[PDB]
RNA sequence: AAACAUCUCAGUAUCGGGAGGAACAGAAAACGCAAUGUGAUGUCGUUAGUAACCGCGAGUGAACGCGAUACAGCCCAAACC
RNA sequence: ACUCGUACGGUCACUGAAUCCUGCCCAGUGCAGGUAUCUGAACACCUCGUACAAGAGGACGAAGGACCUGUCAACGGCGGG
RNA sequence: GCUUUACUGCAGGCUGUCGCUGAGGACUCUCACUCCGGGAGGAGGACACCGAUAGCCGGGCA
């Protein structure tokens, strides 16, 4: 069985939905966590410099 | 080769030929205060140490004439250039 | 005459000495006990705490912490490092076990804020210090003369920025003169050269 | 290179865990405020999945209802004790001190009142040897002479299923069912079948440890592999 | 650094924590143009690629002072009550 | 974690059903044990040095090594004359 | 990427020393501390654990 075409069959698992926080289809409803905002993970804002230039 | 222990030449102090003596010069010992020494312990910490990591080198198939020239009336000794001796063994 | 306070300060200068030293001996033995974070009534150097701002009043609190003693619990690298950049075990931190307590107790106590700390012993495994921590809410102390300066907003979590007196020292700050050029103002401010 | 299977063990993942969530119960000795004044009655014969032996179900005269490691020739109805002044029968359990020199016990306690952690195992059996105000001297499974307080507890008697030992699994399938029982990676890759990336012993055309097996006890983890610290091997000298 | 390990890139990127409208510093256990002298602290210009560091290699690199900007000095602990 | 486990256990390795068998080698390397003597760091101690300190030397000496022994179903070896 | 008796280092293990740490070159004790016990209490004990440092080993890792 081939990893490209014949496996890409499998998939009809749902995992990232539309976060309650922030709106984005990134709540992962396995793990109770988005992977945009970081709800579910932090009271904070997930947030990182490197998401722009360094000097930027 | 073979040498005199004891010869006349010219001694640069007295500025005249006079007997002298011929030593050979011996080691003297380190006080561990020369400032080479603070930077070895200044700068020798975790990891490599640069200059301080590296370990004595070889030796030359033959060394040269290490000797020291002692005035036989003013006690002073005067140093001179050495030649390359495999052996050098004193006469008396 | 001498006060009574100076013969507290006087014990504790040889804390292995005399009554005091009995008195660690049993005391340590409830401490190790204990929590990490616990209030107490009543200083127990009294003299130090009064020395550094304590009084007897409503929004003043006390709290002894406690810190596991040594260097760095430090991660070994997992990624490529040069020699240099490969230590683990003599690598010791920036901040002293004092400031590491003053900023534990301070999370405990969120609302109040850090006045000073000094040490009340150690183990062979951990070190004690007591803190001293303020209410800039209460009105006690917004009468205060003497402490109402800590109820300005530019002093909220001033531990969390160096702003005590163990945080200005760990940062270099006592010398006024010679070997101060790179922590005063600050350290940031001078590249974290010093 | 990359980590050793060994090493993967320790971070207890479900690979290598027991089937904790499947085992019955901690076998302890139960715990007699003191008189012996405790006695149960079998009331029935288990199976013991983290044994792989039998186990026994009593139900004691306080009305507690726990299993006990049994030893062999327990059955049901049997009436069991539990003190220092229990009967010296086959299944009670009591203080080495009260225990007659010269007879086998199971489920020595270490440390008195732990429970019991030596001879556990199938068809096993410490051996009582000596008595003494303080010192008891045991002989167990290994043969080693131990010396315990006299104040530790035992069962009188062998473990039950003995000879469990005597029968060859025959099949793999066989091994495998008794595995899926155990906290443990089953089958076993040899090291000298791997890469070297993954094992001290990998690599090389043909198959062999590129180096001696004995290894010392000092080696860190990753590198402790083979003959761990042997003080000889083979079968002569 | 024409490799490279000290050094460099650099306390940079990035990470954890925290405040403000600005932060931090700050009224000498200072300076040491050594003086019959200066007089809290930032910052700007300069001092200066100087002193100092350094496989004394490549490189790294201040301060006092001076000219400016703005200027401001105070409160506890204890003694005695 | 192993482990509601305890030597009829479980960890680490090698060989790879049964059957008939599995010789010689412990010098080197590995492991392990022992060790009169030798060697063997730091702290403390002693001598010199310094009104102190740097430092030089000494005495003591752990593991380790030297040395001895055990071990090949331990790495491996079993030639030329 | 991999190897090793390549260079240089780093974890880790063993070992000594200092602190924890107490009383009367071999010793006793209990009071810190450790372990067992539901508890009383028992076992151990200034050792061990832990912090610091020193020597040895150290392709397990860079
Ligand atoms: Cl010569
Ligand atoms: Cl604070
Ligand atoms: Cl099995
Ligand atoms: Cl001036
Ligand atoms: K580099
Ligand atoms: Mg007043
Ligand atoms: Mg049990
Ligand atoms: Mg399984
Ligand atoms: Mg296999
Ligand atoms: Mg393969
Ligand atoms: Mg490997
Ligand atoms: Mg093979
Ligand atoms: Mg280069
Ligand atoms: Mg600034
Ligand atoms: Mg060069
Ligand atoms: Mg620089
Ligand atoms: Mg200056
Ligand atoms: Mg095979
Ligand atoms: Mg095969
Ligand atoms: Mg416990
Ligand atoms: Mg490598
Ligand atoms: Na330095
Ligand atoms: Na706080
Ligand atoms: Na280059
Ligand atoms: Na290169
Ligand atoms: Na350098
Ligand atoms: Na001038
Ligand atoms: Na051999
Ligand atoms: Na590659
Ligand atoms: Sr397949
Ligand atoms: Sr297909
Ligand atoms: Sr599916
Ligand atoms: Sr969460
Ligand atoms: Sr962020
Ligand atoms: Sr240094
Ligand atoms: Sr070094
Ligand atoms: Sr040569
Ligand atoms: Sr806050
Ligand atoms: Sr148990
Ligand atoms: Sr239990
Ligand atoms: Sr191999
Ligand atoms: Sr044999
Ligand atoms: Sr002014
Ligand atoms: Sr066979
Ligand atoms: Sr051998």
């Amino acid at each position: 069985t081939g990893a490209g075409t014949p496996s890409q069959g499998k998939k009809n698992t749902t995992t990232h939905t539309k976060c309650r926080r922030c709106g984005e289809k990134s709540y992962h409803t396995k793990k109770k966590v988005c992977s945009s905002c970081g709800f579910g993970k932090s009271a904070k804002r997930r947030d990182y410099e490197w998401q722009s230039k360094a000097g930027e | 080769m073979q040498m005199p222990r004891r010869f006349n030449t010219y001694c640069p102090h007295c500025n005249e030929h006079q007997e002298h003596e011929v030593e050979k010069v011996r080691s003297g010992r380190q006080t561990g205060m020369k400032w080479i020494d603070r930077q070895r312990e200044r700068n020798s910490g975790i990891g490599n140490d640069g200059k301080f990591s590296k370990v004595p080198g070889g030796d030359k198939p033959t060394k040269k004439t290490d000797l020291k020239y002692r005035c036989g009336e003013c006690g002073k000794a005067h140093l001179r250039e050495g030649w390359r001796a495999g052996r050098l063994e004193f006469q008396e | 005459a001498r006060s009574a306070y100076s013969y507290i300060r006087d014990a504790w200068e040889n804390p292995g000495d005399g009554q005091l030293a009995e008195l660690q001996w049993q005391r340590q033995q409830e401490w190790r006990n204990e929590g990490a974070v616990e209030r107490i009534e009543r200083p127990t150097r009294l003299d130090k705490a009064r020395s550094q701002g304590y009084k007897a009043k409503q929004g003043v609190i006390v709290a002894r912490v406690s810190v596991r003693k040594g260097s760095a619990r430090k991660r070994r690298h997992k990624a490529g490092r040069r020699s240099k950049r490969q230590g683990v075990t003599r690598i010791t931190r920036r901040k002293d076990i004092q400031r590491v307590a003053e900023e534990r107790a301070s999370r405990t106590f969120p609302n109040l804020r850090v006045l000073n700390s000094y040490s009340v012993g150690q183990d062979g495994r951990q070190k004690w210090h007591e803190v001293i921590l303020i209410d800039p809410n209460h009105p006690a102390i917004q009468n205060d003369d003497d402490l109402s300066w800590i109820c300005a907003d530019d002093q909220a979590d001033r531990v969390f920025r160096g702003l005590t007196g163990a945080g200005r020292r760990n940062r270099g700050l006592s010398g006024k003169g010679k070997g101060s050029e790179k922590t005063r103002p600050s350290l940031r401010s001078n590249g974290g050269k010093a | 290179g990359r980590r050793i299977q060994g090493q993967r063990r320790g971070r207890g993942t479900s690979t290598f865990r027991a089937p904790s969530h499947r085992y019955k119960a901690d076998l302890e000795h139960r715990k007699v405020e003191d008189g012996d004044v405790i006695a149960g009655t079998v009331v029935d014969i288990e199976h013991d999945p983290a044994r792989s032996a039998p186990v026994a179900a009593v139900e004691f005269e306080d009305g507690d209802r726990r299993l006990i490691l049994a030893p062999e020739g327990v059955g049901v109805g049997d009436e069991l004790q539990v003190g220092v002044s229990a009967e010296i029968a086959p299944g009670n359990t009591l203080p080495l001190a009260e225990i007659p020199e010269g007879v086998p016990v199971c489920n020595v306690e270490s440390s008195p009142g732990d429970g019991g952690k030596f001879a556990r195992a199938s068809g096993v059996n410490a051996q009582l040897l000596t008595h003494d105000r303080n010192v008891a001297v045991v002989k167990l499974p290994s043969g080693e002479m131990k010396r315990l307080d006299p104040q530790c507890r035992a069962t009188i008697g062998v473990v039950a299923g003995g000879g469990r030992t005597d029968k060859p699994f025959v099949k793999a399938g066989n091994k495998h069912h008794k595995m899926k029982a155990r906290g443990t990676k089953w089958p076993n890759v040899r090291g000298v079948a791997m890469n070297a990336v993954d094992h001290p012993f990998g690599g090389g055309g043909r198959q062999h440890p590129g180096k001696p097996k004995s290894i010392s006890r000092n080696a860190p983890p990753g590198r402790k592999v083979g003959d761990i610290a042997s003080k000889r091997t083979g079968r002569g000298g």
